[PDB]
């Protein structure tokens, strides 16, 4: 149809991000994909008078070997005017089960305003720089751009409506290039309905198993011992101490009493009836999340991750210090046993999706990894069309120690 | 010899305006020259005689080379008022990534900068003036029709044009690799030399088609090609000879150049040293200051001349073969590596300047060396090398498995080539039964910097020391130091030191503090140590 005029935020100029280095096999794929797009006219080569540039890369689509192009418009999105999309269906997070669909191909058939196109410039690198980069530029709505799903809102509600209305019980929420669907139906009943809608999306040209109901936020479980040692108490007291930044009614007072003096770190200490209760009060306090925590849209979402070693990782989603909106743990996936990076990135995505699911926005990550280490290998295990912001940090020792106490199931979710 | 090539739409920067700086005056001797030169270009089509309609202008000068008068137009201003382009290749190829070719012919497309047309709409900002004998009546007015030399857009635009043109040839001759660089095109192949030659000629002719005039036989470059300090031969590469001048008087500058060139050499030649020479720069008061070379220095500078007399050679990239990378810890913080496909035939070698930080360990540094290498390889060979590392897998597994930070090493293998990297020590998982227990503490007036530090053990031992000109961290750390000295091979130390907490997590083996270093030396010397952190007050 016609191109709706898009413009940057007042004063912002186009992105000029450098292209990170790409592997040979990755470059090969993008060259194919791109010459294809060129033919199909979605993109067309560009000159040097175009100074902008967004990084591109290639990922793997599930079940197939066929590569998928992925452009990182994080920078372009950021500088793009706002269209104030769809509000958040508070009911999504409630549904028993949710499924995600890749409908980024949809935009391919929609023209992009000609004046904006320049800002979509991207380059394909070349081994050892023996060939100048292959500069392209978009003509249609690009996948990964926030502007895309927006402009394609009418055209989407339209094609969705007859299903939403047909099935008013199921919830459909759209984010970036993805579609989040969640029903309470039985597994069989659910999946088929997805296929039903699928064929429906298929009717125009478009083709993860979540369960928000179980996303419980776990509690901190303090130790418990027959006899206690100076060390055991010394440790405990430090954690409770730190933790009182959250629950102020927490006390170490009495415990610190029976910790005065200078005795063997391994010597057993008798617990005074006062320490007993103090510790019991503390358990009662930690029995639940701190009161008064509510999500505030006007503020960014923050997600911190701590490496607990052995493949275990803890994370906290918050907007205010100690005022977490959600916390959790994450164990690596069968096949990441020697790759820290992989686990980290596998988790980032999971947490991001949940963020989306629950608030409809990706959180800002604080990754316990070195810039160079991450930037060099995450694209290798990335599998979402969207990309979350991030910063690299040094895990305060204690923060790790505290959440390391996160209550774990008796045996866990029993899959008979 | 101009061109039937499309021009690129060039605009100025955000609402600025074409330069308008007056024409530097010149002598009759310099004017005659420019008029000469200009009249030729005027006909060669490069520039066009204009008039007063042009409100813009730029300074033109006259400089002779080694004695004909050549001209120079100063575009600094325009260049400033010129939009931006996409960097015209700032990443050049590294010899370690070239494939060997049966042939490599280099075509010169020099004057080509003056061969491609300019944006007809832009040509006015290029206007310049040829003065008249000392500020007389106005001079001769011109403006560039082709890409002007020294202009901001020229490099970017030239390379783009040359790409469109080479599009076809390349699409039609897959078995041929061309490398665009400034005025050169290094074209290589694996076809039989006759075939090669024929194709080359085909290229030259295709170029001639777009007005890109054919070079000469005189100006033809031949192997070995000199590239970023290297000599590129058809079958191998070598290093451009590097000579250290012999002098009786060495100035600061001379010692810095020497150090400069020497450092770059540490990358290809094994054994290079500059420590003693580097002492020569202490308290230096002026670049020209004469510093007498110490015996250690003269010796060092000596061995070096000899090392540099070594014929280090290398090989080219063979896609069919593995990419191996072997690393050596040449010392704390210092590392060396060599990327090879087949034993002893290196593609690339390298070293990493003593990475000195605030606090890490060898394994961590090992990892960093590895990544810098991997990033390097990806750019050069579009793939990562299999790693041969001087560290057992148990050591790695032990470290990485529990380290607080995410880290990784791609596929790799062990190679027992001392010195190997290891964990100098490992804080115990649990307090030590039997071992003594120190309850250390350090206190200092942050302002009077007067402090004390000591400990008291569950066993009676106690000490205290007064320290002047000290900080709280030190005292505390000192508290820890003594505990480590005055203790046996198994100690349990408790502290309310926030730093000692970072040490418990990172368990460094090197840092910015001699003090922390001292603690480490003691930590290492111990048989069993359990650090414990407890809240202060
Ligand atoms: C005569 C050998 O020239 C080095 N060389 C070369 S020429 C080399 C010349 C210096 C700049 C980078 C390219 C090529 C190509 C690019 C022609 C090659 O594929 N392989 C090589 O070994």
């Amino acid at each position: 149809i016609e191109t709706v005029p898009v413009k940057l935020k007042p004063g912002m100029d186009g992105p000029k991000v450098k292209q990170w280095p790409l592997t040979e096999e990755k470059i090969k794929a993008l060259v194919e994909i791109c010459t294809e797009m060129e033919k199909e006219g979605k993109i067309s080569k560009i000159g040097p008078e175009n100074p902008y540039n967004t990084p591109v890369f290639a990922i793997k689509k599930k079940d197939s070997t066929k590569w998928r192009k992925l452009v990182d418009f994080r920078e372009l999105n950021k500088r793009t005017q706002d269209f104030w999309g769809i509000p958040h269906p508070a009911g999504l997070k409630k549904k028993k089960s949710v499924t995600v669909l890749d409908v980024g191909d949809a935009y391919f058939s929609v023209p992009l305003d000609e004046d904006f196109r320049k800002y979509t410039a991207f380059t394909i690198p070349s081994i050892n720089n023996e060939t100048p980069g292959i500069r392209y530029q978009y003509n249609v709505l690009p996948q990964g751009w926030k502007g895309s799903p927006a402009i394609f809102q009418s055209s989407m509600t339209k094609i969705l409506e007859p299903f939403r209305k047909q099935n008013p019980d199921i919830v459909i929420y759209q984010y970036m290039d993805d579609l989040y669907v969640g029903s309470d139906l039985e597994i069989g009943q659910h999946r088929t309905k997805i296929e039903e809608l699928r064929q429906h999306l298929l009717r125009w040209g478009l083709t993860y198993e979540l369960h928000p109901d179980k996303w419980t936020v776990q509690p901190i479980v303090l130790p418990e011992k027959d006899s206690w040692t100076v060390n055991d108490i010394q440790k405990l007291v430090g954690k409770l101490n730190w933790a009182s930044q959250i629950y102020p009614g927490i006390k170490v007072r009495q415990l610190c009493k029976l910790l005065r003096g200078t005795k063997a770190l391994t010597e057993v200490i008798p617990l005074t009836e006062e320490a007993e209760l103090e510790l019991a009060e503390n358990r009662e306090i930690l029995k639940e999340p701190v009161h008064g925590v509510y999500y505030d849209p006007s503020k960014d979402l923050i997600a911190e991750i701590q490496k607990q070693g052995q493949g275990q990782w803890t994370y906290q989603i918050y907007q205010e210090p100690f005022k977490n909106l959600k916390t959790g743990k994450y164990a690596r996936m069968r096949g990441a046993h020697t790759n820290d990076v992989k686990q980290l990135t596998e988790a980032v995505q999971k947490i991001t999706t949940e963020s989306i699911v629950i608030w409809g926005k990706t959180p800002k990550f604080k990754l316990p990894i070195q810039k160079e280490t991450w930037e060099t290998w995450w694209t290798e295990y990335w599998q979402a069309t969207w990309i979350p912001e991030w910063e690299f940090v040094n895990t305060p020792p204690l923060v790790k120690l505290w959440y390391q106490l996160e209550k774990e199931p008796i045996v866990g979710a029993e899959t008979f | 010899p101009i061109s039937p090539i499309e021009t690129v739409p060039v605009k100025l920067k955000p609402g600025m305006d074409g330069p308008k700086v007056k024409q530097w005056p010149l002598t009759e001797e310099k004017i005659k020259a420019l008029v000469e030169i200009c009249t030729e270009m005027e006909k060669e089509g490069k520039i066009s005689k204009i008039g007063p309609e042009n409100p813009y202008n730029t300074p033109v000068f006259a400089i002779k080379k080694k004695t004909k008068w050549r001209k120079l137009v100063d575009f600094r201003e325009l260049n400033k008022r010129t939009q931006d382009f996409w960097e015209v290749q700032l990443g050049i190829p590294h010899p370690a990534g070239l494939k060997k070719k049966k042939s490599v012919t280099v075509l010169d497309v020099g004057d080509a900068y003056f061969s491609v047309p300019l944006d007809e709409d832009f040509r006015k900002y290029t206007a310049f003036t040829i003065p008249s004998i000392n500020n007389e009546t106005p001079g001769i007015r011109y403006q560039y029709n082709v890409l002007p030399q020294g202009w901001k857009g020229s490099p970017a635009i030239f390379q783009s044009s040359m790409t469109k043109i080479l599009e076809p040839f390349r699409k039609q001759n897959p078995d041929i690799v061309i490398y665009q660089y400034m005025d050169d095109l290094y074209v290589g192949s694996d076809l039989e030399i006759g075939q090669h030659r024929t194709k080359i000629e085909e290229l030259r002719q295709h170029l001639l088609r777009w007005g890109l005039t054919t070079p000469d036989k005189k100006h033809q470059k031949e192997p070995p090609f000199l590239w970023m300090g290297y000599e590129l031969h058809p079958d191998k590469w070598t290093v451009q000879p590097i000579v250290l001048p012999e002098k009786d008087s060495w100035t600061v500058n001379d010692i810095q150049k020497l150090v400069g060139k020497l450092n770059w050499a540490s990358q290809i030649y094994p054994g290079i040293k500059v420590r003693q020479l580097c002492k020569l720069l202490r308290g230096t008061k002026a670049l020209t200051e004469v510093i007498p070379l110490t015996e250690e220095a003269e010796l060092e500078l000596a061995e070096n001349r000899e090392i540099l007399k070594e014929p280090v050679h290398g090989v080219y990239y063979d896609p069919s073969k593995d990419l191996i990378a072997e690393i050596q810890k040449q010392g704390q913080g210092q590392w060396t590596y060599q990327i090879y496909q087949e034993p002893f035939k290196n593609l690339k070698t390298g070293k990493y300047a003593r990475m000195r930080g605030a606090h890490t360990n060898d394994v961590k540094q090992l990892t960093e060396a590895v990544q810098k290498i991997t990033t390097e390889s990806i750019v050069i060979w579009g793939k990562t090398p299999k790693f041969k590392l001087p560290i057992q897998k148990e050591t790695w597994e032990t470290w990485w498995t529990e380290y607080w930070q995410a880290t990784w090493i791609p596929e790799w293998e062990f190679v027992n080539t001392p010195p190997l990297v290891k964990l100098w020590y490992q804080l115990e998982k649990e307090p030590i039964v039997g071992a003594e227990t120190f309850y250390v503490d350090g206190a200092a007036n942050r302002e009077t910097k007067l402090g004390k530090a000591g400990y008291v053990t569950n066993r009676g031992r106690q000490k205290v020391v007064t320290l002047t000109d000290t900080t709280n961290q030190k005292t505390e750390l000192q508290a820890i130091y003594l505990a480590l000295q005055d203790s046996g091979l198994e100690v349990n130390i408790v502290t309310d030191s926030q730093y000692a907490l970072g040490i418990i997590q990172a368990q460094p083996d090197q840092s910015e503090s001699e003090l922390v270093n001292q603690i480490i030396e003691q930590l290492i010397k111990k048989e069993k140590v359990y650090l414990a952190w407890v809240p202060a007050h």
